[PDB]
């Protein structure tokens, strides 16, 4: 059957404005119409949508669903069922706040976006990297300053270590066949690893080269964590399609991406969440001695990638239970670019980064109908949104309603 | 009874899958080791298959599983540890040994003679049947 | 000693006629004589062959003898002297439907070549291949959805599994020291296989091209399975000289492959036997999703080979009980184009491609005495070689007589 | 339905006569009637056997289905496949004459075992050992006067190296999981190994007490290999069940073998091939000088068993083309014992020993229809069993007629 949101006014972004009192028709997962008719609604499910904003489902394009705690290294070491447990409210939690869709960034595998798509737990659609690459002391080595490390993977572990042409070349064909839909690496120094400073670079570009190739091999694509101009320049040169942070370019690097075609996945928000409860929610003290630098040029740099037209997603990447601030990062990028692009980043820009240009954040003939249902107008007041599931009273995911708040 | 491998083969298992019912382990040290490993990751109580089973593969229902060395090094580590081995046997001659060697209970136990149950009695074995299972398995 | 075949039609193929009664004469395991003369036979075996076509014994340029049954997971887990076992009717029947020589695409080994070739077992010449090559995940990887690790080799394993430039060096350098004739890879997604997609590409150009190498240092070639343009461009490039299946070539991919001399052997009628008797004999569920989609493009793919005038093998494929289908393979070319060319695509091309120019697919003086005596011309009916034998009453070996029909 | 050898002159072992002219009647696998009524049939297959000897089918207790070669060290080293493509002739030559189960000592694993149960494959039943225990430099170690060695079992070796009492242990739980019917050790040196001379033992008494535990355990025993008196005593005492060869015992060991009631299978005819053909046929020029010894004491033995009142099965233990000779071993018992014992050693002694008493090696009701039909009297003429296949004109298995000759 089939169900028609009635009377809402419908979120168009791409010109920028309501479009007060239309109706969507949705058959099946799909959206077949979106009129300002009087439709004719047989058997069609009426939700009565009246002066309320209906929207795509957002999209985050970097969690970590599985942190269930802020030092990751102690997250990787606990239980695996335990581990596994414990991303249970976190993903209920974000579908809650309007989040649909998420690309996690190292953590979660196939077996997660299951458990979702069969229903048998209730969280946004993933699009998981299964484990991330890192070098030895790398970003994702959280071993303190002897070595040889471990056999096989802990569900808690959001990173894996991997040395070597042909070690990454194997860890990104064993990532693929376990079901990963996108390949995370870490190419620079990082804030929540024990041993790398932020200003010096991981990976040498050729193991990089091999892993963006074998990546395209299975037409998809890598993310790369990358802070400073340096480290983001040759990454993108190496072919990595997103960056992610990118909190310290310059407006050569800024320029080197547009040009290339590669995205941005700043996620400002950690950070500020960092600055005040980071030693506080069991971050290692050496951690929260780096999150002070990369903070400052963060507003900063949203700008230098909006003046090089470099595309930017939506990103929160928090860690245990600051999990709740995920919607705050709305309100920063909008305090620096329009909300409308603020808006932009969660959605058809996002829709991009995830490879579902026209299937996601979008509303319109054909689409999955992923919906957001808004009490107020986002384009004016960005609080509607960046309220920490507030003002959202319905979720739609794939037709079916799922939150009624 | 643990042993969910065809009749093939031989290979293979490096890590715990956690939707793993039990492990393979053979040897009077090996089984020691195995059981220190289970209560130091924190076992209440050591099960053990001393019997062939309904729900494996290679290993019919009327013999037994386990040298008497195994099973008694295992009991003595449960014990060593403050508490018990808990036992699956079928008949009553899996049964008596099992007993005889220290278990504290057994399970199902749907063979017994009364000459198995007599000496249960007497060393203050428990037992736990569990109808209602070969009920549903049946339909 | 010496034998007759007194008063044939001799099929000639590069001139594309019967030759009437022309005796040809056998001595040992070679032809000494083609010729229409009343011939001196003091001594010879004379089997009469009045009105009969006699053509060379055929060619299949890619089989999987060991393959007993169609999934292929189950078949490389089947215990080594059972495997063995099943091979033997496999075999048998081959040679009675015609099929003198095979090119074993995975799975036999020289061990196999050997008891045949020895008299030990009933069956055609093998061309084995021992194992094919393949990427971790790729179509040679049939493990589900872990990560264990296995290496012995088991008997009905089609393929195994390496990585990485000097795996595969040191992986073709075994298996040409266990006597390949010639190396199989899998160079991209395929049917039978649980985890590829058939879009996407296998392998680094630095691990085929290591591979090419260590081929042509035992001067022999390499075999590559590829469905796409993409896939099969790539292959060509680095220097592969059959390509398998190539379903869904472009034109320009088949242009390259003109070019560079490489040849196609397509295996049109295994798809057909999946679409009918796929899950039905055992075949996992989403294997039979993916077989939807070659067989479409598979007809037309024909003609774009033959337009870009790309040398044709013949090759079945087949696993299991539909391994019967063999023969079938004749009607589908034959079909397209024309059946002049569907022998030609089983004799003097598939002799070309396992390298015994002018010792197989040709009846002339000095070649090898692999003879079919056929009821019925082939050059006006291909029903006659095309239907499961029926039609055959003659198989000759290496000069000797191998099946009375 | 149903079948009758009809008037045919039934051996009846137990009181030593033909019965003549009495009908046997077969429904299914079994026998369901014995009786000289005029008998009642209606849809039988009759089978006329008029004035011929049927008897039970032949069982012999002690083959080696594998050994196609009569060096046992480069038949473990013969590639897989050729290995079992082999044991087909061997096979079918030992049914062709008469022999309807064997007991293999080594070699032979459940999967040739289900071959000819599923009728895959023509021969006896078989009753495997999978493979035989020795200990290192142990008569199934086939390794030259070093080490590393080997990881993976080679389907052409009739033995596995295994030392202490885990390490036994662990080697029947396995075998016995891959589905051996009973164990074989080695607990003596021999003749077709290299390095141990016949006179010492093998194996701990704690190795074989461990090892005939795990047999009891599941519910089978252990079959020993042994020469001397002093290797025989501690076998019978750490409880194997029976002895293989058994050439040198003293009466002391024979009365303790009888008191416990321990088997022996002696296996003369062996020695006598190896006499004539033994360096001819490619056995190691200095186990040829190890079977000079055994083969005087071997006639003079079975008085002594036969004195000490133990039972003796049949037994061949021929190696390579030496299995033609296997019939000859009723010939050489019977020129010691009397030939009904000889024809009982192949029958009720041996189907005792492989624990189908009541189910094989007796023509009664109920048993199960292994039978052969014979031209001549065997009570009189030992000659109609012991010429290999020549006097043996029909070989019904399990109901069904297997052999016409
Ligand atoms: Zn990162
Ligand atoms: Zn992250
Ligand atoms: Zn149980
Ligand atoms: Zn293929
Ligand atoms: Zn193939
Ligand atoms: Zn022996
Ligand atoms: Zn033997």
């Amino acid at each position: 059957t089939i169900t028609v949101l009635q009377g809402g006014n419908v979120l168009d972004l791409e010109r920028g404005v309501l479009l007060e009192h239309h109706h969507v028709v949705i058959d099946g997962e799909r959206i077949v119409e979106v009129t300002d008719r009087p439709v004719d609604l047989p058997n069609a499910q009426a939700i009565d949508v009246r002066g309320k904003t209906v929207m795509p489902g957002f999209i985050d394009c970097h969690v970590h669903v599985l942190a269930s705690n802020a030092n990751l290294g102690v997250n990787a070491t606990q239980p695996n069922i335990l581990a596994a447990i414990r991303s249970l409210p976190i993903l209920d939690a974000m579908l809650s706040r309007g989040f649909t869709s998420v690309r996690d960034a190292g953590g979660a595998d196939w077996s997660l976006m299951q458990a979702v798509e069969t229903g048998l737990v209730s969280g946004p659609r993933i699009f998981p990297s299964g484990k991330a690459l890192s070098q030895t002391g790398g970003h994702g080595d959280f071993r303190p300053r002897l070595e040889p490390c471990s056999c096989c993977f802990r569900t808690g572990a959001i990173a894996r270590v991997v040395d070597g042409v042909e070690g990454v070349r194997l860890a990104v064909r064993e990532e693929i066949q376990k079901g990963a839909t996108q390949i995370k690496i870490m190419a620079s120094g990082g804030v929540a690893s024990p041993t790398d400073p932020i200003a010096n670079t991981q990976y040498s570009e050729d193991e990089i080269r091999a892993i963006v190739d074998e990546a395209e091999a299975a037409n998809t694509y890598v993310m790369a964590h990358a802070y400073t101009g340096r480290a983001i320049a040759r990454a993108v040169r190496c072919g990595v399609r997103t960056i992610e942070h990118g909190n310290l370019v310059d407006e050569a690097a800024a320029k080197l991406m547009h040009e290339h075609g590669a995205f941005v996945v700043p996620t400002l928000v950690t950070y500020d969440a960092l600055a005040k409860h980071g030693a506080e929610f069991g971050m290692p003290p050496e951690s929260v001695a780096k999150v002070a630098s990369v903070q400052q040029k963060g507003r900063e740099s949203l700008e230098i990638y909006a003046n090089a037209g470099v595309k930017m997603g939506f990103g929160s990447d928090l860690l245990g239970e600051m999990h709740a601030f995920q919607s705050g990062e709305f309100r920063i990028r909008a305090e620096v670019l329009g909300n409308l692009e603020a808006l932009r980043s969660a959605t058809t820009v996002a829709a991009e980064i995830v490879n579902m240009q026209g299937q996601l954040g979008v509303i319109a003939v054909g689409a999955i109908a992923d919906l957001v249902v808004l009490d107020g107008n986002p384009l004016e007041d960005i609080g509607v949104v960046a309220d920490e599931g507030a003002r959202v009273e319905y979720v739609l995911q794939r037709g079916t309603l799922v939150k009624r708040q | 009874h643990g042993d969910f491998r065809p009749r093939g083969l031989e290979p293979c298992s490096c890590c715990f899958r956690t939707g793993a019912i039990a492990r393979v382990v053979d040897g009077v040290e090996g089984v020691r080791l195995a059981v220190r490993e289970e209560i130091q990751k924190g076992a209440t109580q050591i099960k053990i298959m001393a019997s062939g089973g309904v729900a494996s593969p290679t290993d019919p229902i009327a013999n037994t599983q386990y040298s008497e060395d195994e099973i008694r090094a295992i009991v003595d580590e449960a014990e060593a540890a403050n508490t018990y081995v808990m036992a699956h046997a079928y008949t009553g001659r899996a049964i008596a040994r099992a007993v005889r060697c220290g278990v504290r209970t057994i399970e199902h136990g749907n063979l017994v003679d009364e000459a198995a149950a007599k000496l249960m009695h007497e060393h203050g074995a428990f037992v736990v049947p569990t109808l209602v299972t070969y009920d549903a398995l049946a339909k």
